[PDB]
């Protein structure tokens, strides 16, 4: 019945009155109870929504364009699930007086048209002009760093992140590159930046190890299974008919390991790492030869250092071939971090890095790192489009805009439709406003004076209350998230409001 | 006031104890008499009364 | 409940001008069925004989009360506090004994005529 | 529990100060109430809701007669009384959390009035009588309130002079009651006499031989009566008679109370005047008399001129004037603040909440506009700290006299103790 | 929604908060804790009483995640954070009904912490900068107030000067780098705490496995440290891996070299141990894997894998090694020292009871930690509550000047600091009001100091004259991680419970 379609309207609401404080780098975060007990809390609407898993079937099309959202562009997970359902809100008085549902969703395909060709208007590709390759990356590095902790620190964070991304390949590149481990203690502005991967030093037992760290060129080589005599958990039990024999039953191991010991001196492999916790056999050998090795080396550490030096992962020590092993251009492991940490630094083949911070919590480095994935997420989209557009309510208030003319010029009920369409837009600065504290009564009202004497490009402050262009303020967004925005939300809205029963069925 | 050469008193002005005969705060001696002899009196006739019978409410 | 009405009944009765004595002391208000007929006073003696007191044993305290004012006048509630005060240490003593009050009021005239 | 009781008394009383908080101002927001007698009526006026509100509450009363005094005495300000004993009744709650006794809270409150106000007279430009410029432009100020406005230059010199001729000197308490506004049916606005000696309520005899005018009258020429054949025989004996005389001016007459006694009717009124009494033990006596046509125009107009000599009595009982709208709320929040660490103890901390409780009328002010709360409020400490009384109220034609302002606190302090002073209470009859 | 949570939120961070604030002090209160793994102890720590904690409100969880962190930054700054982060919590309430935002809330604590910080720093003294000889009073003096109500306050005086020379030997001078792996709290029940030394080295529990092997070992005739073998490789005949159904050349090999003591983490055999009875070469049974990793950097030695390369030079040296009986216990464990500077310095305390050992070992590690702050930072401030009352007044004299929305932010900041003084005077038996108003008036007409809540028993004020100090490192991490619990709990607006199946 009719009952459906309000039933599924306000459902909705509940979900996107959550994404609301998530809206804005500096708004409230969700937090979010697993049933595996694990916390996570983070300002990213994807990782958030995916925790939900709402019975509700109208809150799965959400979910859906949540993940193409992160997957196609991966930028403004939570404003496409906010616009989305603003637009559900809207028409809710409008099917009390009688107009159907298919005349109301009709209407927002006709503004889709408009919008198409409103982006491409707005669209200036400029590479060289008025910039260069390190002023590019310098002026957009302190966008996302402003009204932040490390605003102050952040003339040595700049420098850091423009090398980050010359590292990679600049046709393709991949924010997951970057690795960011939270080292506590410290202050903020002793982090640098290296080429290589580090360990968390998860051994806090004494007395052994001596070796100096400085090393030359070292050798990398990875080992699939772990190679040990001496085990910490288990045990074996020796049970037989002699006396003297007790003590042979367990040596089984030795001649084939015992081999193996050698075979890394002839290799000259100086990196030995596992998947598999090791004990010290294999850090026995390795201290004449200047070996270094970390054993407990996660799973998804050990893919980097392939893609490292380019060496592939074998089974045993025997049957290795020349070209799997590797070699750096230099391995120093410092304490920054009041810990000693290994790294590699000088790899050319290297296809990631990893970015270390330090700070006196954890939790404050957490605030840093979710800061500075925004900053690489528009750097990545700069490169490959070459549209770029004023983002930050500015490409939001002159869609809107633009609309209410051509609602005048058509006539029918898609006026309204379509008034009610740009009506609905100003949810995008609204919030932006309510969570940083701004009165969003004052400064939507202030802002549509300047926004009507032709200037497009007026956007709005987010350090300072105030009206303004976000070309002075350094804000950009790419294109392709106004175009990806606006095809998902107009789909999603017209596939709930359509429709008229939910069926469930139990069993 | 325990053993001798007391003259302190309850100084409510200062919120402690200081001495009444500088500040010159006196009271009459008929009154003390007439408190302490009335109160003796009126504790003797609840206690000489063993069982009380509850009066006829009007 | 014989003892408990001269003791706990005349303690509720009795801290109802306990903290009116000074002239810092507290203040209560007096309400009618009405309630537009009240007033608001410290003294003593009036608060005691308007509030009405089904307590058999509270309406002695107030013929009590009339003699100081008729041959003096002066201190009326300081003797309705301290005679009060007198019941809260009687029924220590009681409860701990229950023996006739009788001995332990010869108690007192040995201790009145000290302090005289 | 003593101190339970007298909390659920505490937030009671501030449930009535809160709905008194809306009504502030002209801008107040209106309380519909509905009588038991099925009258409806409704105002802004704090004095008429707490009147008919018949509250059975015995500590909310007390508003009741603080209300009654506040116009009594002061004439202004019944409604942000009620703002102010609320807001001290609030800082208390968390006073006696803290395990603070309420005779430190009722006694820091004598201290803290009396140092009120030797502030606010720092502040404060004292004026004096003998310039009537002053006095026009006062009054004029409160007529702007109600719907007679050119019509109201003319009534500014009627309030004046006719207090300036019994305000001499050092003459402390007025009392307004002698002065008496005579509502009669007809005429206009700027149809207005004076008759300094007095005016009386009633017309004279229609009847036949009734002499309606005498010279030299007090031998009894004129009489008063609170027959038609008495009329006769005392019209030989030339001896003017007027009865029907209202019982409510008998005790009006007895403390006013001639020349020339004679009757003038301006259109339909048909009254008495009488002049130069010349009494050494009465005073000089004045009755206004005010004149309209629609009974909706001497209605309006009473309250209006009533409360503008009110205004009046402030300044002849307290010499200055100050600038309303909460101005010198803010900086005396700001300098017993900072002398706040001069005092030690217990009593210390109280001086540092009394300052917040004062800061609540400017507040509901900026509320009941339609402004922002929390944003006018802080515009309010930074303009003030380099300019004193400049924010402008003085080019809008904003005057609040000091008595107001000193009255408001000072009964404040008397009602917030009579509260906390009381402990519990029972059946009493 | 907003205008439920965000009233529940004050509420429920004030039923945890008011129950530590009765134990915060030296005359607090301790708390009986057991945990899960059978260890009963007694302490007013804040750390354990925290994380023993069990509850479904997700505002209080925030405390253990917090505590878990400064565990090892600090770990005695427990009660500090959670009572300091619940004052802005209270003034927070208030700005929120009079229409201000909770995010304003969040910056406008941030501008005040960081204004205090240079306020107590032009205040704050230094140790080295003024009397270098009080600097080992100032170590011995600060872990006899957090000692004093234990049992460890009898003999404090020795108990002092062990923890100085542990903290030391884990840390460089200039670097003043310190880890908790590099300190070890280890106790048996048995004997008394005036019997406990300070150990250079690790315990190893080893009885020497048959009495007749050496209880101590001789230099050898003056030779190199002591020779001590780490290997992977016991003695005894191997086999192949394809069957699983030579004594005279491995052991020689060993005694060409000098190595006395022989590392191997399963047990042995009777037969196998009266090889090495002969040679005077003591055996290790049953290895914990706490016996490798780091300290042989200080021994200067080499590391050779097998029994073909061993010679003099290349084995690990140490001091010595003997076994000295402790009490009746039949353990007979060993004390090995160094005398050089070594990374690692792992206490040993004992006791009469069981329950004993454990009060001393936790209260001996808290004053390891007030040690490690106190040697981060020469500068060090008067504390016992000064430094609450004297960043306070700053605040709200600064406040004034600082003039817009922010105004209302920095005098909720300067009465939060209050909380702490009023708390710390309630468990001295004083009014928290009048001792409150008192330290600020002695601190503005008199002159600027100093001037804390007393501690012990005093008659006045002026407690500099009894020299306490605190790390002006310590107490500056405590307001940055109260600052941001605070901006964290306001950045959740909604808590999500998920349900059981």
């Amino acid at each position: 019945g009719k009952g459906q379609i309000i039933s599924n309207i306000n459902a909705c609401v509940a979900v996107q009155e959550a994404l609301k404080p998530t809206l804005g780098p500096l708004g409230s975060d969700i937090l979010i109870v697993t049933s595996n007990q694990k916390t996570t809390i983070s300002n990213d609407g994807a990782t958030i929504l995916k925790l939900l898993d709402v019975v509700h079937p109208a809150a799965k099309t959400l979910v859906d364009i949540s993940r193409a959202q992160d997957a196609e562009v991966g930028d403004g997970t939570t404003s496409v699930t906010i616009l989305a359902g603003e637009l559900m809100k809207e028409a809710k008085p409008f099917l009390e007086e009688g107009i159907s549902s298919h005349l109301i969703m009709k209407g927002y395909r006709k503004a889709v048209s408009l919008a198409v060709e409103k982006i491409n208007e707005l669209a200036v590709d400029i590479t060289s002009e008025k910039s260069s390759g390190r002023e590019l990356l310098e002026r957009c590095a302190r966008t996302a760093m402003s009204s932040k902790l490390i605003h102050n620190n952040a003339d040595f964070f700049v420098k850091m992140c423009v090398d980050a991304v010359l590292s990679l390949d600049r046709n393709d590149l991949d924010d997951k590159l970057i690795g960011i481990k939270k080292i506590p203690g410290g202050a903020m502005e002793e982090s640098l930046f290296i080429n290589g991967v580090a360990f968390k030093k998860t051994f806090s037992y004494a007395g052994f190890e001596q070796q100096p760290k400085k090393f030359n060129n070292p050798k990398i080589l990875s080992l699939n299974v772990e190679l040990e005599l001496k085990a910490e958990k288990d045990n074996a039990e020796v049970r037989v008919e002699h006396v003297e024999d007790y003590q042979a039953i367990v040596d089984a191991e030795w001649q084939l390991i015992f081999e193996k010991l050698r075979q890394v001196e002839e290799t000259g492999a100086n990196i030995v790492l596992s998947k598999l916790p090791i004990g010290d056999l294999a850090t026995q050998f390795f201290a004449d030869r200047n070996i270094f090795c970390a054993g407990r080396v996660s799973a998804d550490d050990m893919n980097r250092v392939i893609q490292a030096v380019g060496g592939s992962i074998q089974s045993t020590t025997s049957d290795i071939k020349p070209e799997h092993l590797g070699t750096c251009a230099l391995f120093e492991e410092m304490q920054i971090g009041s810990e000693r940490y290994n790294l590699f630094q000088g790899c050319p083949q290297a296809k990631t890095c990893t970015l270390l911070l330090r700070g006196g919590a954890e939790q404050v480095i957490a605030e840093v790192e979710r800061s500075l994935h925004d900053a690489i997420m528009i750097v990545k989209r700069a490169l490959q489009n070459k549209l770029i557009v004023a983002g930050g309510g500015a490409t939001e208030m002159e869609v809107s805009k633009c609309l209410r003319d051509y609602s005048k010029t058509i006539a029918g009920k898609q006026q309204m439709i379509i008034n009610a369409f740009a009506k609905a837009l100003e949810v995008i600065p609204r919030q932006l406003c309510e969570n940083a504290g701004f009165d969003a009564i004052e400064i939507l009202n202030k802002l549509r004076l300047a926004h009507s004497k032709g200037e497009k490009w007026y956007g709005v402050v987010f350090e300072t209350e105030n009206i303004g262009d976000n070309f002075a303020k350094f804000v950009w967004e790419p294109a392709l998230v106004k175009i990806n925005a606006l095809n998902s939300a107009t789909e999603a809205t017209n596939l709930i409001l359509s429709v008229d029963e939910t069926i469930t069925n139990k069993g | 006031i325990y053993n001798g050469i007391s003259t302190s008193g309850l100084d409510l002005n200062n919120g402690t104890i200081a001495d009444m005969r500088q500040l010159g705060i006196v009271e009459s001696y008929k009154l003390k008499r007439a408190v302490v002899s009335s109160a003796s009196e009126a504790a003797e006739v609840l206690l000489r009364v063993d069982n009380i019978i509850r009066a006829r409410p009007r | 409940n014989a003892r408990l009405s001269a003791f706990v009944g005349a303690i509720a009765v009795g801290d109802l001008v306990k903290s009116t004595l000074g002239p810092k002391g507290m203040d209560k208000l007096l309400q009618s069925a009405s309630s537009n007929t009240c007033m608001v006073t410290n003294d003593g003696a009036t608060i005691l004989k308007s509030i009405p007191l089904d307590n058999p044993a509270a309406k002695v305290l107030v013929n009590i009360s009339k003699v100081q004012d008729d041959e003096v006048g002066d201190g009326t509630t300081s003797v309705t506090v301290l005679s009060a005060e007198l019941l809260r240490e009687a029924e220590k003593l009681i409860d701990q004994s229950k023996i006739h009050p009788q001995t332990i009021i010869e108690g007192y005239r040995l201790a009145s005529a000290a302090a005289l | 529990k003593p101190q339970e009781v007298r909390k659920a008394n505490i937030i009671a009383a501030r449930s009535v100060a809160d709905a008194i908080r809306t009504s502030l101002g002209p801008k107040g927001m209106d309380k519909m109430i509905k009588t038991s007698r099925g009258e409806i009526i409704i105002s802004n006026d704090g004095h008429t809701i707490l009147k008919q509100m018949a509250i059975l509450h015995p500590v909310a009363r007390m508003l009741v007669e603080v209300s009654a005094a506040q116009d009594s005495e002061a004439g202004d300000g019944t409604t942000s009384v009620v703002i102010l004993t609320g807001a001290l009744l609030g800082a208390a709650e968390r006073l006696l959390n803290k395990g603070i006794h309420p005779t430190i809270i009722a006694d820091s409150f004598q201290s803290a009035a009396k140092r009120s106000v030797d502030i606010l007279l720092e502040m404060c430009h004292k004026v004096s009588l003998s310039d009537r410029e002053q006095l026009v432009r006062a009054a004029s100020t409160s007529l702007s309130s109600k719907i007679v406005s050119q019509y109201s230059s003319f009534l500014a010199p009627l309030a004046v002079d006719s207090v300036l001729k019994i305000s001499d000197e050092n003459s402390k308490n007025v009392d307004l009651n002698d002065i008496r506004l005579v509502k009669k049916v007809g005429g206009t606005i700027d149809d207005t006499e004076m008759i300094d000696g007095v005016v009386l309520t009633q017309t004279a005899i229609k009847s036949a031989g009734g002499p309606t005018r005498k010279e030299k009258a007090k031998k009894c020429n004129v009489l008063l009566i609170q027959n038609d054949l008495a009329l006769h025989f005392l019209s030989k004996l030339n001896i003017m008679v007027v009865k029907d005389i209202e019982r409510e001016e008998i005790e009006f007459l007895s403390k006013g109370l001639a020349d020339l006694v004679e009757e003038i009717d301006s259109d339909g009124s048909k009254i008495v005047r009488v002049t130069g009494i010349r009494n050494n033990n009465a005073r000089p006596t004045v009755s206004v008399v005010i004149r309209g046509a629609n009974n909706m125009i001497i209605d309006e107009t009473e309250r209006s001129l009533h409360d503008a000599l009110c205004v009046i009595r402030c300044l002849v009982k307290e010499r200055g004037l100050i600038a309303g709208g909460g101005a010198p709320e803010i900086e005396i929040s700001r300098r017993l603040s900072k002398e706040a660490r001069s005092m030690e103890g217990v009593q210390a901390f109280i001086w540092q909440e009394f300052a917040s409780a004062l800061e609540v009328i400017p507040t509901t002010l900026a509320e009941n506009a339609g402004l922002n709360s929390i944003k006018v409020v802080t515009e309010l400490r930074s303009k003030h700290e380099n300019g004193e009384l400049n924010d402008n109220t003085y080019e809008e034609h904003i005057l609040q006299p000091v008595l107001v302002s000193t009255s408001a606190i000072t009964l404040a302090s008397e009602c917030v103790k009579s509260i906390l002073r009381i402990d519990d209470i029972a059946f009493s009859r | 929604h907003g205008l439920e949570a965000k009233k529940s939120h004050i509420l429920a961070a004030r039923s945890v908060a008011s129950i530590i604030k009765t134990s915060l002090g030296p005359r607090g209160l301790d708390k009986i804790l057991i945990s899960p793994d059978g260890e009963i102890t007694i302490t007013n720590d804040g750390a354990t009483i925290l994380s023993q904690m069990e509850l479904d409100n997700e505002i209080a969880k925030l405390l253990v995640q917090l505590s878990k962190s400064q565990d090892d930054e600090i770990g005695d700054g427990t009660t500090g954070v959670v009572v300091l982060a619940s004052a802005l919590l209270d003034q927070a309430l208030e700005l929120i009904q009079k229409g201000i935002h909770p995010i304003k809330i969040a910056n406008g604590f941030d501008e005040a912490a960081k204004l205090a910080i240079s306020k107590l720093e032009e205040t704050c003294d230094d140790i080295s900068a003024s009397n270098d000889e009080l600097f080992r009073d100032f170590l011995l003096r600060a872990a006899k107030t957090s000692l004093g109500s234990k049992i460890v306050s009898k003999d404090h005086d020795r108990f002092a000067e062990m923890a100085v020379e542990a903290v030391i030997n884990v840390m460089d001078k200039d670097r003043k780098d310190v880890d908790f792996d590099l300190i070890k709290m280890q106790g048996r029940v048995g004997g008394s705490i005036s019997d406990s030394k300070l150990i250079n080295g690790v315990i190893l529990d080893k009885d020497f496995s048959h009495p007749q092997m050496p209880k101590c070992v001789l230099p050898k005739e003056g030779s190199d440290g002591v020779k001590l073998a780490i290997l992977t490789c016991p003695f005894e005949p191997p086999k192949p891996k394809t069957k699983h159904k030579k004594f005279k050349e491995m052991i020689d090999d060993v005694k060409k070299a000098g190595a006395d003591v022989v590392i191997c983490q399963w047990g042995f055999d009777d037969e196998a141990n009266h090889l090495l009875l002969q040679n005077d070469l003591p055996a290790v049974r049953w290895v914990g894997g706490q016996e490798l990793e780091h300290i042989a950097i200080s021994t200067n030695g080499r590391i050779v894998p097998r029994f073909q390369d061993l010679s003099k030079d290349k084995l690990g040296t140490c001091s010595r090694i003997y076994e000295q009986e402790f009490g009746t216990t039949k353990d007979r464990m060993l004390i090995i020292e160094q005398s050089k500077e070594t990374k690692t310095v792992t206490c040993f305390v004992r006791g009469s009871n069981k329950m004993i050992v454990d009060e001393a070992e936790r209260a001996l590690h808290d004053s390891l930690c007030v040690v490690r702050n106190l040697v981060k930072d020469s500068r060090v401030v008067y504390g016992g509550g000064a430094a609450e009352v004297t960043m306070s007044l700053a605040v709200s004299e600064e406040a004034d000047k600082q003039r817009g929305i922010d105004q209302y932010a920095f005098r909720g900041f300067a009465q939060a600091l209050d909380t702490i003084p009023m708390t710390l005077a309630e468990n001295s038996g004083l009014d928290p009001i009048g001792t409150l108003s008192t330290l600020k008036s002695k601190q503005l007409k008199e002159k600027i100091s100093n001037i804390g809540v007393d501690c012990l028993g005093y008659g006045s004020n002026d407690m500099k004259e009894l020299f306490v100090v605190d790390p002006f490192i310590g107490k500056k991490q405590q307001i940055l991680l109260a600052t941001q619990l605070c901006r964290m709990i306001l950045k959740i607006d909604n808590v999500i419970i998920s349900g059981k199946d």
